[PDB]
DNA sequence: CTGAATTAGACAATGCTCTGTGGCTCTAG
DNA sequence: CTAGAGTTGTCTAATTCAG
RNA sequence: UAUGCGCAUAACGCCACAGAG
């Protein structure tokens, strides 16, 4: 193919020789690079954000100045470093470094140490530099700051980590939490869109407007909108601290440059010279500023600083000119750093707005992936870190404000900088984001989302665990909205997002996953040479004359910087030269550059221009450039103007420019694990991607080192005999999730209709699909048992008859031990008192203790009070457990059928799973039939067959191939055998299709789902039963059940279910005045009579029978002075 | 379902939106108003329609 | 994890054939011929040993005592 | 010198049941 | 040391136009 | 109200994620 290509080691077929290799189980000298690239976006974004983006971010924070009694005091941050996780100081250890296994088993946070070199100055002269500790920031595992960096797999085995361990996660309180990739708008690109809700925003606003998402070096993000008004005037929306401000365009364009008004005029009419409506409109916009006495740039800056100083909150000694410069730096086109470049980009956004509003270009779809990119974890980390550094400086100013209000004895600051200790500590506000996902900002960080930013990366199996690092989420705001247009599969996500791998239900179409070849640009390069390179080509500079009409030219954009203009007879030549330079790596053009040339059709197509993108966070995928014969990374917008080919046969000269690496590159990592997926119906492939991730498999290799809440383990998993080649590329036999089963497709028992399935009893009694679940309960005597005195330690009072031969002498169960219900679970004694308490085991499932680990605090000074018991619950397959094939065929076990009653073949073989053939016609999973024929051939010949999709055509069919294999093995061509009846003895007249299908055991068991409530706890407000099966509560008889039982005509059955079995209370009313609130019992002298408080007569009080919620109702209406009068007759 | 059904025919509102228009809203302005009158078999009527 | 004692489908003892299978495959037999030389005739028996992934050698690299 | 229709804003609704875990519920002044 | 990117679809308050 | 033996202990919401049909 191509050397140095990342996809050249993809195997031609699945082998099975690694399972029996003599070097199996010996850890390799180097980690498998196929697996390390699945989390490479996470790691490389965090590596940028912590080393280089942190230096750029602290250079971006302006020097913070404020007012003392007499003199201005300036604070600037010269440097900020994040240190790798070490032990606290004053800790006696042999190893200073902390590793993630400790923070994962002790349930701590794997924290770095942020410290900054803050400089301070009084009266403009720098008096001294302060190195100062700010807080502890979390560390992504296997970053440049993790202590597992650069270690071989033997050294990762030594430190209790996985061999072949990738890390894109944070340990936050012992929990692996991943920042999933959110979909953002395309950065630094004018997205012209139509939104009718913008018409409800001003007096004459139209539905047309150009959005813009400006990010500055991945540490700032500012959304801004131009709007179109019906008189041709443009308003400029900009948001500052989550609130919107509307400025006419002439003020911004006149404040950014010192140009004349005629020169600003010529930049806005530049394409459309003769459209006299635009000419009158932009002369009117320039006239608006002239009418308000702003004839120079300085007067516009003065006016804009006057009008925005209250909301903006500079010190009161800045001029108004500087206060407007502050808003143009914090709010307007922040990716640019020069004001003339802001002028030219803002003129381009206005010209695109004029072309949209005059019906001449088309709406950029915000839902198409062309106009979108990804939010990486390093970007969110670095934005939140820059905001917390700025807030830390403001907290120091508030500290001087408090010491000017309270301790104003006029002590000079002569290294009086232990007031930095009185500043805020940003450990807890930084960990709140990574611990909850909720974003508490004052800026909002340019996001449109406040929550769900961090998600638990749980490790149910490895197929689920890979899906957190490939997931691209659309937004949490979209699941609530009931529209079906953001949930569409659009064709512009060919090869970038997977078509099958998406959930079902509420997140269907929103929670998308990357394809296996797709990858996020995370490298950052210097693009200082690229505009001079473009001007060496035909791109005229933006000041110089373009030597042709601008109506016969293209606007050039290099990363949101408008470079210039190209003669349209030269622009395909420049685009091909840039693709040539990119794929041959010639003139320091990055290999991840998107060279988009949107052509001038003369029709209402997309807005034309030569757009060049080199920024990070874009999705990019490898194809092969057929003209050069080398592999090219093409982007999402770049793809829609290319004709890639899928197969060798589809390549035509002069038509197809590119070609995919392999035809199944449109699918996920996970969706490439479905055998023969082009023979299944597509919802049945979408169901398998979901239930392949719910499988009780083999999660991990470090069971004693892992302290997490539940952990589902399959006992003897098997490699699939029929699997795609991606199963062996990603080495998925390290963590296999299923067993091969001899599946016979027969209607034999009466228990397999309607999705149910039959398992051989004798296979289940041998080791078929047996399992375990490891529950880890972290017991802390400080946190839960808060009685006081802080001196609780695990232990027993010696001679206690509650713990004899049932807990050990440390008050903590034995490690071989079993735990039934009500057994002593742990014992703890109070040391300042002497009294020992015992805690009992309240779960209803018999477990076996696995290990007990005992934890200190971070110093090694903690006392014997934190412990983490891990228990094994058996969970072998029972009636009611759910299995699945690899094709979307889920099914509850209905019956464990004996082996003597099972239909035996002529080979002497029973099946171990019976499948009902009526799961095929409506679902059309033909790939399950091919998998059974292929698995039977693979077992018989001793092979391993390739089940990669799109390798079988109609000429060379799959059924012809595997039938010739079965014919060569002396079996039937069509997969059927002569079975006999195990109940009758007679040979069945039909010819029964049997094979080998690889089944999966899902984690949904009936032992976690049944519940029964006779009587029990009641809600303390309404006296109705409570909800939940862990609290042993009741189930609802809701409104639609009430309706359907009214339709039966059974009224005493509703009276039963909804009055006698929820809340039958007996209230006392005064029959005269009709009031529950009025009766009252006499204070005793017995007698026990009631008095109506209203009419003062004891005769009229009698009982009625009301719900208790009716009494709560009449009391809460009495709280609003509403009288409820009863007619009690 | 969005049946286009050519230009010469008509389309109405289908399904649950039309069922909601009939029942829950009782609107004076439905999305697809329509009348439907048969014509007479008179030759003078067919030359007039 | 570890080689099953019996085949799942029929009760044939297959647990005593794992080291023989590895010694046959290191002696340059085909996997079909190595399953024939062990007397695994039904393909139920034959997938038990053909598809066995032996996670206990990977799971004993984390052996605790290292002494 | 005042009833008139109109239009923008406010507001209320948007399937059902069930199972889990994890963080926080008064931290900032 | 105590403290606070929806979508219909009806109802009402503002908002202009000759008698 | 539940558990344990009249006695002792435990007596919950709100968000956000994930899932089942
Ligand atoms: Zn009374
Ligand atoms: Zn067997």
């Amino acid at each position: 193919m191509d050397p140095g290509s990342r996809w050249r080691n993809l195997p031609s077929g699945p082998s099975l020789k690694h399972l029996t290799d003599p070097s199996y189980g010996i850890p390799r000298e180097q980690q498998k690079a196929a697996l390390q690239e699945l989390t490479r976006a996470h790691v490389e974004s965090f590596n940028y954000a912590v080393h280089e983006g942190l230096g750029l971010a602290v250079q971006a924070i302006p020097p913070f100045e404020f007012a003392f009694k007499d003199e201005r005091i300036s604070f600037t941050i010269l440097d900020a470093v994040i240190s790798p996780p070490t032990v606290p100081k004053g800790t006696i250890c042999k190893e200073a470094n902390v590793y993630p296994a400790e923070c994962r088993g002790r349930r701590s946070t794997y924290r770095g140490k942020l410290t900054a070199d803050i400089n301070w100055a009084v009266n403009g002269i720098s008096k001294g530099i302060i190195k100062q500790f700010l807080g502890y920031v979390p560390i992504m595992v296997k970053s440049k700051l993790c202590n597992l960096r650069n270690l071989p797999p033997q050294a990762l085995i030594e430190h209790h980590e996985e061999a072949e361990e990738m890390g894109g996660y944070f340990i936050i309180n012992g929990i692996e939490k991943v920042i999933r990739m959110l979909i953002m708008p395309r950065r630094n690109f004018p997205i012209a869109m139509i939104r009718p809700k913008w018409k409800t925003r001003g007096p004459g606003y139209t539905q047309y407007g150009v959005s813009m998402h400006c990010v500055r070096e991945e540490h700032s993000a500012v959304n801004m909108n131009l709007h179109y008004l019906e008189n041709g005037t443009v308003m400029l929306n900009f948001i500052y601290r989550k609130e919107l401000f509307f400025l006419p365009l002439g003020f911004a364009l006149k404040a950014l440059v010192s140009f004349s008004d005629y020169q600003i005029f010529q930049e806005l009419i530049k394409g459309k010279e003769d459209d006299s409506f635009l000419r009158n409109s932009v002369s009117q916009m320039l006239r608006i500023v002239m009418e308000e006495g702003c004839s120079t740039q300085k007067q516009v800056l003065n006016y804009l600083g006057e009008c925005f100083r209250v909301k903006l909150n500079v010190p009161d000694w800045y001029p108004n000119e500087q206060a407007a410069e502050f808003l143009f730096n914090q709010c307007i086109c922040i990716h640019l750093k020069s004001n003339t470049e802001k002028f030219y980009m803002l003129c381009l956004m206005t010209r695109k707005l004029f072309a949209l509003a005059k019906g001449e270009c088309m709406e950029d779809n915000p839902d198409s992936l062309v106009n979108q990119e990804v939010l990486t974890p390093g970007q969110l980390f670095l934005m939140f870190l820059k905001e917390k550094l700025e807030g830390w400086l403001v907290s120091i100013k508030i500290a001087f404000d408090k010491k000017a209000q309270k301790t104003s004895v006029s002590m000079n600051t002569d290294n009086l900088m232990r007031i930095f200790t009185m500043g805020i500590d940003l450990t807890k506000p930084f960990e709140y984001l990574f611990a909850t996902g909720n974003l508490r900002s004052k800026t909002g960080l340019g996001l449109l989302q406040d929550s769900g930013l961090c998600v638990v990366a749980d490790k149910l199996n490895f197929i689920r665990y890979l899906s957190h690092f490939r997931c691209v989420h659309r937004g949490a705001d979209f699941a609530k909205m009931r529209t079906t247009t953001v949930r569409r599969l659009l064709p512009e996500s060919w090869g970038f997002l997977c078509p099958v791998h998406t959930p079902d239900g509420e997140p269907c179409g929103l929670m998308n996953h990357l394809t296996a070849v797709c990858e996020v640009v995370t490298q950052f390069v210097y693009t200082a040479s690229i505009p001079a390179l473009l001007c060496n080509l035909g791109v005229t500079p933006i000041d110089g004359a373009p030597h042709r009409s601008y109506s016969e030219c293209y606007p050039v954009l290099l990363d949101g910087v408008m470079v210039g203009w190209v003669d349209k007879d030269l622009a395909p030549g420049i685009a091909d030269s840039l693709r040539h330079f990119k794929v041959l790596r010639e003139k320091r053009i990055p290999p991840w550059m998107e060279v988009v040339l949107i052509p001038m059709t003369g029709k209402p197509s997309l807005y034309p221009g030569l757009f060049l993108f080199t920024t990070p966070c874009r999705l990019v995928r490898p194809v092969q450039n057929l003209a050069l014969g080398k592999e090219e990374l093409i982007g999402t917008m770049e793809q829609i103007f290319m004709n890639v080919a899928i197969f060798e046969d589809e390549v035509f000269a002069g038509v197809t420019t590119h070609q995919e690496l392999f035809p199944h590159s449109l699918l996920s990592v996970i969706a490439n694990f479905i055998p023969f997926s082009d023979h299944n119906q597509s919802p049945r492939n979408m169901y398998q991607c979901q239930m392949g991730k719910q499988t009780m498999g083999f999660p991990l290799l470090t069971y004693q080192d892992r302290s997490d809440n539940k952990l589902y383990r399959l006992q003897t998993p098997q490699s699939p005999l029929v699997r795609p080649s991606m199963y062996d590329y990603y080495d998925m036999d390290n963590y296999p999730i299923g067993t091969n089963a001899i599946v016979a497709v027969i209607s034999y028992t009466g228990y397999d209709m309607e999705d149910a399935m039959i398992v051989n009893k004798a296979s289940w009694e041998r080791g078929f699909a047996h399992g375990s679940v490891y529950k880890s309960e972290f017991i802390d005597l400080s946190e839960k048992i808060k009685q006081g005195d802080s001196s609780l330690v695990f232990g027993i009072k010696p001679g206690d008859p509650r713990v004899l031969q049932k807990l050990d002498d440390d008050g903590l169960p034995f490690i071989g031990a079993k735990l039934q219900y009500g057994d002593p679970y742990y014992s703890y004694l109070n040391l300042n008192t002497g009294e020992s308490f015992v805690m009992y085991y309240k779960s209803k499932e018999n477990c076996v203790v696995d290990n007990i680990k005992v934890c200190s605090n971070d110093t090694g000074s903690g006392k014997f009070k934190c412990v983490c018991i891990t228990m094994r619950v058996p969970r072998n397959p029972t009636i009611g457990d759910k299995f699945a094939s690899r094709h979307g065929q889920k099914g509850i076990l209905s019956r464990l059928w004996p082996a003597e009653d099972m239909p035996f073949t002529e080979s002497g073989m029973v099946p171990d799973i019976l499948f009902n053939p009526h799961g095929f016609p409506s679902r059309m999973t033909i790939g399950m039939l091919i998998e059974s024929m292929a698995g039977k051939s693979a077992a018989l010949h001793g092979l391993c067959h390739d089940a990669t999709p799109f390798i079988f055509s109609e000429e060379n069919s799959a059924l012809e191939y595997f039938g010739e294999m079965l014919k060569a093995a002396g079996y039937n061509f069509y997969g059927t055998e002569r079975l006999y009846s195990g109940i009758s003895g007679l040979e069945l007249e039909a010819d029964i299709f049997i094979g080998v299908v690889y089944y999966q055991r899902l984690r949904h068991m009936v032992s976690d789902k049944f519940q029964v409530r006779t009587t029990g706890a009641r809600d303390r407000v309404t006296n109705q039963p409570i909800g939940g099966r862990n609290v042993q509560g009741g189930i609802r008889f809701g409104e639609m059940e009430r309706d359907a039982l009214l339709a039966h005509g059974t009224s005493f059955l509703l009276h039963d279910r909804l009055f006698n079995c929820s809340d039958r209370s007996v209230a006392h009313v005064c029959v005269k005045c009709g009031s529950l609130l009025s009766p009252l019992l006499e204070k005793p002298p017995r007698n026990r009579k009631y008095n109506c408080t209203l009419c003062s007569r004891s005769d009229t009080i009698d009982t009625v029978s009301v719900p208790y919620v009716f009494r709560y109702f009449v009391a809460e209406l009495a709280a609003m002075n509403i009288k409820v009068k009863l007619d009690v007759v | 379902t969005f049946h286009f059904a050519g230009r010469g025919e008509m389309n109405v509102t289908l399904g649950i939106p039309r069922l909601r228009e009939i029942l829950m809203v009782a609107s004076a302005n439905i999305k697809t108003p329509m009348m439907s009158v048969p014509v007479l078999n008179t030759k003078k009527a067919l030359k007039r329609v | 994890m570890i080689i099953p004692v019996r085949c799942f489908t029929c009760g044939k003892i297959v647990g005593n054939k794992w080291e023989a299978y590895l010694g046959l495959l290191q002696a340059e037999y085909t996997e079909g011929d190595a399953l024939d030389a062990l007397g695994l005739k039904r393909y139920c028996c034959r997938r038990m040993l053909l598809a066995h992934v032996d996670l206990i050698e990977k799971l004993l690299n984390y052996a605790p005592l290292e002494k």
